[PDB]
RNA sequence: UAUAUACAUAAAGACCAGGC
């Protein structure tokens, strides 16, 4: 469902709503976002 | 066990004493920051003299 | 800060070499608040056994 | 944070020099004589080279978001 | 010399200011007891000078110029300006944009401001290399003209050049921070992160 | 040009305009000012210092070496300045000849040009910037929300 | 947020006249052009064109504002000499001098090259 | 009071002439008939600007007097400033 | 729209404006309006009122426009006049030096907007024509106005003696029938002063022609000054290797005259003034002293500039800086005053840990003998930063006195 | 009542400069000239930038500053690029624009310099400029960053961006002894002589000529590497003569629907 | 005595000396949400259906 | 075919920092 990024071990895991946040193998709790998929677009001004 | 008490940070009592560049920056601390305020509630605040 | 008196604000010949001369802010705080100069070493304290 | 291209004044390109310049320090050259070399006549862009200050080299001690 | 000498190579002699200190050679001098001292400003002053203002001087300054605090050590030539131009810049030297700390990409910080091309200066006070201003420099050279050109500079205001500001001159990044904390606080009442 | 930029010597001011490179007084050698400042700031509020610096500053570039600012020399004069400016074929006094940007024509006075080291400032027009047409109002007071 | 477009100084939208012809009344034979999307450099060769023409009276152009893109350039010419014509031939004109130049500049490049 | 013994000054303060050149320029903003031929004229302002200088503006003023009384001056018979 | 800024001291701090909507993000005004208000541009920010009807919208027109409120009734003068690079170019643009050819009077001709359509004929015809400054400054002039000042420099003996109408100097000013016969425009003339060349025009012709009165000045000399421009560099901030020998010579002069004072009171020689204290007649000495050093060495300095000079440019004109300005640049800044007395004693009996208990002398109680430019020597850098700590503090506290 | 006609004499001609002198011409024409060397030649620079992914530690417009200020080859194909708003096809074709594509990834634990090097084009003409002396630097990265893009160069001019600005530094000068008097010394013997100056080391300034009026225009063009210097200025003149040539038409028009 | 208002607004100032004495630069955002009541006649209905 | 999704909520106060 969602896929996040551990800040110690840096391996992502899939961890869905109402779950406590630990990344398995680690057991560290700051996860990030990771990025989106969709189009950016800059003018390079 | 009578409490906690706020720790300066880069103090005698921190884990950032004695650390050398390459170990502050494993913990992605600044080797530049001189240290000497707290972390209460994740803000960081400073005694005024 | 509110005081209109004008002596504890104004720079005062003790403060060569311990205090910033330049540096302050402005407003109401003018010279109430001061900057330490670089040398300068506040002294932790002692017992005087 | 890393060199500009484009001196801002001039606009000369200073992005490609700075990699040659370190090495010019290091076979102790002095910054006139490395500027110099590089070819660098007018002071707008001998200040890009002089006054430039490499953060990317701090930046990359810290460790990525991704392995 | 033998002191300075030693110092000198510092590195990997492990004597430093401690075994200066003890070595009775600086002495630390608070504001009371400045009142029984004699200070000369340099070592000019300890030599003859055919008329003796004071042959006593009992202690010398290191140098002069660290009269002075962080904020307005960063000022070329202080001593040229008047005295109330030293004092703004203290005030607007702690709001430049430059590289706060290194680690802000790690940082989450409500308002950081942080700018693309910093420059360390080319006129520059011997102890800012004590503020560390060579590692995070809030700042760009600029070639300043001094002159009246088209009346929009008049006042405080300033002209640019454009062509510089498409290069990347003074561009810089504002990072803004939010957070907002799921709880639990009536016995039903939860709150929830969901899309609505 | 809302936005204000500051030297070290206490000068803060917004920003006017903004020309093309184009449009800049350019020296003999296509050196165009990235920043030019109004000479009346200098008279009343003496900062001086931003004079020397644009002038050790100018030495600065072409020598290679990054000039000393400490406050108390002896060591360094206007006068000692001047003629190791004077050896890199400068006017010694850092003035220098400009032609005008629209017209191509020189100006008739001679212009004081150096690199000199400015900051901007944590002040922006897109923060400062507000405006209010009927909108939300307070609850006690009926009256237009603060800030 | 206000910036305008960087394109907005030399693209003219649905509308807008390039030229705009308005007589004067204050003098006789004094007519006042008005360019849209040009700025110093188009506007001061001509008038140091037209000033040339021994039939021309007065020339001179003004940017009323610098953040708006617009040329205005009054002509007052001798009677009996229109100013629509004083203004055409300066353009002619300066074809007929940059078009000399650039096959000027083209010989002194080959005579450069090996020579 | 009377049409005679009239005391006030015969001119229109300029507090006068700002609130009859508003009061007209309401009226006239409102399907109000103009008393001058009007040309080229969208603006209300400036057609209650030219009524105005022409003294055709339909207003009387009555000025009272500090000790209660008041006297009613209409605007063609004060005397324009400017 | 109504216009406005904080604090409204007065009442030319809220005037009508006439909007133009132009790009970016700052509100944009004239410079000749930056005098009522009282700001200048850093940083500043002002307050915009728009009208919602034509009722209340007819009363700024009428009451509140800008051009109407030209002209203060607190001290019935001028509000508003010409400031910063356009007084110092009137000046420079009006001398009988400035020539200007064909093609320079095209331009500025071309920024009158009242101009009535006809070129002048130039004041020199043959060998080649030139326009004068006065001849063409003589057109921006509204009307038929009139008026006599007098210049800055106008020196007091020219009145007396021969030559007063041709003016050798060209200081004094007329305007006959709309038109600058002679003199050099300056503050007194077109500035804000009683009787200035602005305040005829709202008096005699009236707010309208004046209107149009500033923006012909601002623009056409604004245009013109991209030809001549402007600076201040370090070349205007030195004098001549022999003024820098009289300015010592003075100093050495005053610091030894001032030991004569000082060994004369160890003695007892010192007579009190009647009504003064031995110190208060002692203090006073002193003072004597020491002001005509530095009022000596600044008429010195005042004499070596040059008329290329920028600091004289810009002090002759009065637009901006003042005679005393320029003496602390070049020659001296003089003695330093802490609560209107000479530097105190912080310590005992001596004023920092360097001096001699009991040093009265000129250099312990803080005369500062050096000139921005040459810089400060350290303790003499302390000194001028008690001096003026003494500006900061007045000016946070009589702002809160004045305004209650 | 008619043009003047200049000449023209090129003193250094090298692959980065060029050194010509115009003659019997006027300032308002020799100053217009150098004026659109750097506005209104087209130049090919880096407009559209996508990124797919940047783990780097400079953000994502911060790279696509610098791809844009990175000059292209714009030797030739500038003649047959059309811009992009006049090109009547959707989005981006061969016509008006050309790809580039960057695609980079630091497996080895020494630090890799993503350089210009690097931007791959779908077409031989137009590269980067040091492709055609080390390379302009884009980014650099730690083991484990990657920074893939792509991005579509386009035809503008320097009046847009100043990264369409075909030209470094453009030096103008006129009358290098001082002899008209534009510019008026308080003391004529403290400045430097010009490199063009035709005077000995003993006279200060050319003495007053009352009827002159400035002429051998002196220039100094310095390319940025887009365009070699000689076509700078043939593309200059080229374009001001079209803009001359795109009123003598619409005023035409003008003054005969007026009329 | 005093209170917050509606159509205000408040921005920078710097320098256009380009204008009147009487004029200022407003810039668009800001004069875009401010606006002025103005009652339609047979006059200005042209002009105002197209607003 | 007709008809419909119309706006409200983010409290207030305290101290602190800065701006003109
Ligand atoms: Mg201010
Ligand atoms: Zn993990
Ligand atoms: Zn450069």
């Amino acid at each position: 469902p969602m896929i996040y990024i551990c800040g110690e071990c840096h391996t992502e895991n899939e961890i869905k709503s109402r779950d406590p946040i630990r990344c398995r193998e680690c057991g560290y709790r700051i996860m990030y976002k990771k990025r989106t998929k969709r189009l950016v677009v800059f003018d390079a001004r | 066990f009578i409490g906690k008490i706020p720790i300066m940070l880069r103090s005698t009592y921190c884990l950032l004493n004695g650390l050398t560049d390459r170990d502050l920056c494993e913990l992605n601390e600044c080797p530049l920051d001189p240290g000497g305020y707290f972390i209460i509630n994740g803000s960081e605040k400073v005694l005024i003299a | 800060r509110d005081g209109k008196l004008a002596k504890p604000r104004q720079l005062h010949n003790t403060l060569w070499g311990m205090v910033c001369p330049a540096e302050t802010p402005e407003g109401h705080a003018v010279g109430l608040v001061k900057n330490l100069a670089l040398m300068a070493y506040i002294s932790v304290g002692s017992q005087p056994s | 944070m890393i060199i500009p291209v484009r001196c801002f004044t001039c606009g000369k390109i200073v992005g490609n020099k700075w990699e040659a310049y370190l090495g010019l320090l290091q076979a102790e050259y002095t910054e006139g004589d490395a500027l110099d070399a590089l070819g660098l006549k007018r002071y707008c862009c001998r200040r890009m080279l002089l006054a430039h200050v490499d953060l990317i080299e701090k930046l990359l001690n810290y460790a990525p978001l991704e392995k | 010399k033998r002191h300075i000498d030693q110092l000198k190579e510092r590195e990997y002699n492990n004597y430093s200011w401690q075994d200066l200190v003890a070595s009775g050679v600086v002495e630390y001098i608070d504001t009371l007891e400045e009142e029984t001292v004699m200070l000369a400003m340099t070592p000019d002053d300890l030599q003859e000078k055919e008329v003796a203002y004071c042959s006593t001087y009992t202690h010398c300054e290191i140098h002069p110029s660290m009269i002075l605090g962080v904020c307005a050590s960063i000022i070329p030539f202080p001593d040229h300006n008047q005295s109330p131009r030293n004092t703004y810049q203290s005030a607007m030297g702690k709001q430049a944009m430059g590289v706060y700390i290194t680690n802000f990409h790690v940082r989450m910080d409500t308002l950081a401001h942080v700018l693309y091309y910093p420059q360390k200066p080319l006129v520059t006070t011997r102890s800012m290399e004590y503020l560390r201003f060579r590692e995070l420099p809030a700042g760009i050279n600029s070639i300043v003209a001094i002159a009246s050109y088209t009346g929009y500079n008049q006042e405080d205001s300033v002209i640019m050049n454009r062509s510089a500001v498409d290069r990347g001159f003074f561009r810089s990044v504002f990072y803004r921070s939010y957070k907002e904390q799921e709880s639990k606080k009536g016995f039903d009442q939860e709150e929830v992160f969901e899309k609505p | 040009i809302g936005d204000k930029f500051a030297s070290r010597h206490g000068q803060k001011g917004t920003c006017g305009i903004q020309y093309r490179q184009e449009d800049m007084p350019f020296t003999c050698e296509g050196i165009t000012p990235d920043i030019i400042i109004n000479p009346h700031a200098i008279p009343s509020r003496m900062t001086i210092g931003h004079l020397i610096e644009c002038l050790q500053g100018k030495v600065s570039a072409n020598k290679g070496e990054i000039g000393d600012a400490t406050p108390f020399n002896d060591a360094v004069n206007v006068q000692k300045i001047s003629n190791l400016l004077s050896d890199y074929g400068y006017h010694l006094r850092g003035n220098e000849v400009l032609y005008n940007g629209f017209t191509g024509r020189k100006i008739t006075s001679q212009i004081f040009i150096g690199p000199t080291y400015y900051q901007r400032l944590k002040h922006m027009v897109d923060d400062k910037i507000h405006s209010r047409a009927r909108g939300p109002i307070q609850i006690l007071n009926r009256q237009p929300m603060e800030g | 947020m206000n910036a305008p477009p960087a394109f907005e100084s030399f693209l003219l939208f649905e509308g807008e006249k390039k030229i705009t012809i308005n007589k004067d009344t204050k003098v006789p034979n004094a007519c006042l052009f008005t360019i849209n999307k040009e700025d110093h450099t188009l506007g001061n060769i001509i008038k140091s064109q037209l000033l040339k023409d021994p039939q021309v009276l007065f020339a001179g152009y003004k940017v009323p504002h610098p953040l708006e893109h617009k040329i205005i350039i009054r002509v007052q010419t001798t009677p009996d000499y229109s100013p629509q014509e004083a203004f055409t031939n300066a353009i002619t004109d300066l074809i007929s001098e940059l078009s000399l130049l650039e096959e000027r500049f083209r010989v002194a490049i080959k005579d450069k090259q090996e020579g | 009071q009377a049409n005679q013994k009239r005391i006030t000054t015969p001119y229109m303060t300029k507090y006068e002439r700002a609130r009859v050149l508003g009061t007209r320029a309401l009226q006239i903003a409102m399907c109000a008939p103009v008393m001058v031929e009007l040309e080229g004229e969208t603006d209300p302002l400036l057609i209650a600007m030219k009524e105005l200088k022409a003294r055709k503006i339909p207003i009387i003023i009555r000025r009272y007097l500090p000790d209660g009384s008041y006297e009613d001056w209409g605007v063609d018979e004060l005397i324009i400033t400017d | 729209v109504i216009f406005n800024r904080q604090p409204t001291l007065h009442k030319m701090s809220m005037m009508g404006h006439r909007v133009r909507i132009l790009p970016w993000s700052t509100f944009r005004l004239n410079l000749s309006v930056t005098t009522p208000y009282n700001a200048d541009f850093d940083g500043d920010e002002m307050n915009l009122h728009l009208p919602q009807s034509l009722e209340t919208r007819a009363e700024i027109q009428e009451l509140a426009m800008v051009p109407r409120m030209i002209v203060t009734p607190q001290s019935n003068r001028p509000v508003m006049g010409i400031v910063q690079d356009t007084l110092t170019a009137v000046r420079k643009f009006t001398k009988r030096d400035v020539f200007l050819e064909r093609g320079e009077v095209m331009n500025l001709l071309m920024f009158l907007s009242t101009w009535d359509g006809k070129v002048p004929q130039p004041a020199i015809l043959k060998p080649r024509p030139l326009w004068t400054g006065k001849q063409i400054f003589s057109l921006i002039i509204p009307g038929h106005i009139n008026c006599i000042r007098t210049h800055s420099t106008h020196p007091d003996d020219e009145d007396s003696g021969p030559y007063k109408h041709i003016s050798p100097g060209d200081t004094k000013v007329v305007v006959e029938n709309g038109e600058l016969i002679m003199g050099i425009l300056c503050k007194k003339s077109l500035g804000t002063s009683a009787g200035s060349l602005v305040h005829i025009s709202y008096l005699e012709m009236g707010h309208d022609i004046t209107r149009l009165f500033y923006s012909n000045i601002q623009t056409v000399i604004n245009n013109w000054l991209l030809i001549e421009g402007h600076t201040i560099g370090i070349g205007d901030s030195i004098a001549d290797s022999k003024t820098y020998q009289d300015i010592q010579n003075t100093i050495k002069k005053a610091k030894q005259d001032v030991i004569e004072v000082i060994e004369k009171a160890h003695n007892n020689e010192l007579e009190p003034t009647p009504g003064n204290t031995l110190r208060q007649t002692f203090e006073n000495q002193v003072n004597r002293i020491l002001n005509d050093a530095r009022d000596k060495t600044g008429s010195s300095a005042q004499k070596s500039l040059s008329e290329y000079n920028n600091f004289k440019s810009m002090v002759v004109s009065g637009a901006k800086g003042s005679k005393i300005n320029i003496s602390q640049v070049i020659a001296v800044v003089g003695q330093q005053n802490v609560e209107g007395k000479r530097i105190p004693f912080g310590f005992k009996h001596r004023t920092l840990p360097h001096f001699i208990k009991d040093d009265y002398g000129p250099e312990s109680r803080g005369f500062v003998e050096n000139s921005y430019l040459a810089g400060l020597t350290p303790t003499e850098f302390f000194f001028h930063a008690m001096g003026g700590r003494e500006g900061l503090i007045d000016t946070a506290v009589k702002t809160a006195e004045t305004g209650y | 009542p008619y043009a003047n006609q200049p000449t023209v004499r090129i003193t250094e001609l090298t692959d980065e400069n060029v050194k010509f002198i115009i003659e019997n011409t006027d300032l308002a024409v020799a100053n217009s000239i150098r004026r659109v060397f750097i506005a209104e030649v087209p130049i090919i620079a880096i407009d559209w930038v996508q990124i797919d992914a940047n783990s780097s530690v400079l953000h994502d417009e911060f790279i696509a500053h610098r791809l844009g200020l990175i000059p292209l080859t714009s030797d030739d194909i500038v003649d047959k690029l059309q811009y992009s708003r006049d090109c009547t096809c959707e989005e981006f074709c061969p016509e008006c624009s050309v790809e580039f594509t960057l695609d980079v990834r630091c497996n080895e634990d020494q630090t890799r310099h993503v350089t210009s090097r690097d931007l791959i084009s779908n077409s031989p003409r137009v590269i980067p400029v040091t492709s055609r002396q080390d390379d302009i630097l884009i980014v650099k990265l730690r083991k484990g960053q990657e920074l893939r893009l792509r991005a579509y160069a386009k035809k503008g001019f320097g009046k847009e961006h100043a990264k369409w600005n075909p030209t470094a530094g453009v030096a103008f000068e006129y009358d290098p002894d001082n002899a008209l008097r534009h510019t008026v010394y308080p003391k004529p013997e403290e400045w430097p002589k010009s490199e063009y100056s035709e005077l000995d080391e003993d006279e200060s300034q050319a003495p007053y000529d009352p009827n002159g009026k400035p002429e051998r225009f002196y220039y100094n063009v310095e390319s940025c590497g887009s365009l070699r210097p000689e076509t700078i200025v043939l593309s200059a003149l080229s374009g001001l003569k079209k803009k001359l040539s795109d009123l003598q038409t619409q005023l035409s028009h003008e003054i005969q629907s007026d009329v | 005595m005093g209170k917050r208002v509606d159509f205000s607004a408040r921005t920078v100032i710097t320098p256009d000396p380009n204008l009147s004495i009487d004029q200022v630069g407003v810039p668009r955002s800001i004069a875009a949400n401010m606006t002025f009541a103005e009652i339609v006649t047979p006059f200005n209905i042209d002009r105002l259906q197209e607003l």
